[PDB]
């Protein structure tokens, strides 16, 4: 059995002052989750491009929680739907930061992509990255996995650039807002949102204000 | 440059000075066909620095010309250089090539409108507004030549004066011009009457278009 005490108000409801309906509760969902005591705690993707965006690098760093080992590894594939175009293997231990070493309990791996398929609002091109906690000789301990998208964002010479072009937003603020359910969000209601945004030719969403 | 008492007068009474080199080359094609030829630097060169050495002490010169409607050569950027090396005290403009060339300290366009875009190509006329916030600039805009005068005109005045008065960095310009360029010419009765292009018997000519 869980005991739950909610209190609506808080020494939080002081950063909590949002122009929108003041509600409380257990409003978003509740899980359980197991993982092993040898287990991935973290991890990061990033992206990074040549000046025509036809190389790419991912590089993935993956941290551990439990005991390390020698024969620990992580295998990070990146996957083109059903096409594996690329993998690493590494033990971990990073490379050496500060006078006292490197982290023992994490690892980056980094992989070549040839001509990588771009994410935009337009095109929203996705790649699989899948993160295996593994002994070397193989027994999967464990795995995490995100979908990769492809992009670089970067202020230059005073625009904002995605993939090197200067955006233009078509945006609007959107409330987690439902009139029956209150602010309780489910998927229906977001994918009707999103149609209706795109289909009125809406690209962009400011996450108002959370 | 004008005739030397007209600096002094500035000085004495107190107007703002463009002093500009005598440098016109209009009606090449393409209109840098000399100011880009290393041929004529020598004597572009004389043209600017003769007059920096002539108006120099007067205090109303508050800044440098490089002339008037020559494109842009890699003389022009020459000759830009040598009046900061010469004299720090004074910015310099020159609008020849687009208005915002690397040959000047101000964006000084001519005849630029208040929201209006003209984008001629290679040497496209921004909305003023506009032409302060391209990507990566960052100088005042004074325009050279505007809200050209020529006989019933000045329509449209008050647009560029309200953006002035609004944008910081648009800090005015020089409406074109003073005084028509006409000419006295007598009737038959010894009457006098003002005469423009053409009326000499000058031809080719154009016309009223000096006035
Ligand atoms: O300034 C704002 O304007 C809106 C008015 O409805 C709303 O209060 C937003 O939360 C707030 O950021
Ligand atoms: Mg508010
Ligand atoms: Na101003
Ligand atoms: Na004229």
């Amino acid at each position: 059995r869980l005991a739950v005490m909610v209190l609506r108000w808080s020494d939080g409801s002081y950063l909590e002052d949002q122009d929108m309906w003041r509600m409380s509760g257990i409003f978003r969902d509740v899980s359980l989750l197991h993982k092993p005591t040898t287990q991935i705690s973290d991890f990061h993707v990033a992206t990074r491009f040549n000046d025509d965006f036809s190389r790419a690098v991912l590089e993935a760093e993956v941290q551990m929680c439990g005991e390390l080992r020698d024969y620990l590894r992580v295998t990070v594939s990146l996957w083109q739907g059903e096409t594996q175009v690329a993998s690493g293997t590494a033990p971990f231990g990073g490379e050496i930061i500060d006078e006292r070493g490197g982290y023992a309990d994490r690892v980056t791996l980094r992989l070549n992509v040839e001509n990588p398929k771009l994410w935009s609002a337009e095109i929203p091109n996705l790649y699989r990255a899948v993160v295996e906690l593994h002994t070397a000789d193989g027994t999967l301990i464990e795995a995490e996995a995100c979908d990769v998208g492809f992009r670089e964002v970067r202020i230059e010479n005073g625009l904002l650039l995605l993939n090197g072009k200067p955006l233009l937003i078509r945006g609007v603020n959107r409330h987690e807002h439902h009139p029956l359910h209150g602010q309780v969000m489910d998927e229906q209601t977001m994918v009707q949102d999103i149609l209706l945004m795109k289909q009125n030719n809406f690209n962009a969403v400011r996450c108002s204000h959370y | 440059p004008n005739h030397p008492l007209w600096y002094t007068l500035c000085d004495r009474y107190g107007l703002y000075v463009v002093d500009e080199a005598n440098i016109e080359t209009h009606g090449m094609v393409p209109m840098n066909r000399l100011t880009d030829d290393p041929r004529w630097l020598p004597a572009m060169s004389e043209r600017v620095t003769r007059m920096v050495q002539r108006d120099r002490n007067h205090p109303s010169v508050i800044i440098w010309s490089l002339g008037n409607e020559s494109g842009h050569g890699a003389n022009h950027d020459a000759l830009y250089r040598w009046i900061k090396s010469v004299d720090p005290s004074r910015p310099v403009q020159y609008e020849g090539g687009g208005a915002d060339t690397t040959a000047t300290d101000i964006i000084c366009p001519m005849y630029a409108r208040v929201d209006e875009d003209q984008p001629f190509p290679a040497v496209p006329k921004w909305s003023i507004k506009k032409w302060l916030s391209l990507p990566g600039e960052t100088r005042p805009l004074i325009l050279c030549e505007y809200a050209h005068a020529m006989g019933n005109s000045l329509g449209g005045f008050a647009k560029y004066w309200q953006a002035f008065r609004q944008y910081p960095r648009l800090q005015g310009g020089f409406v074109w011009d003073w005084v028509d360029q006409s000419l006295i010419k007598y009737d038959e009765n010894g009457n006098p009457w003002s005469a423009y292009g053409g009326d000499f018997g000058d031809t080719p000519n154009d016309r009223q278009f000096c006035m």
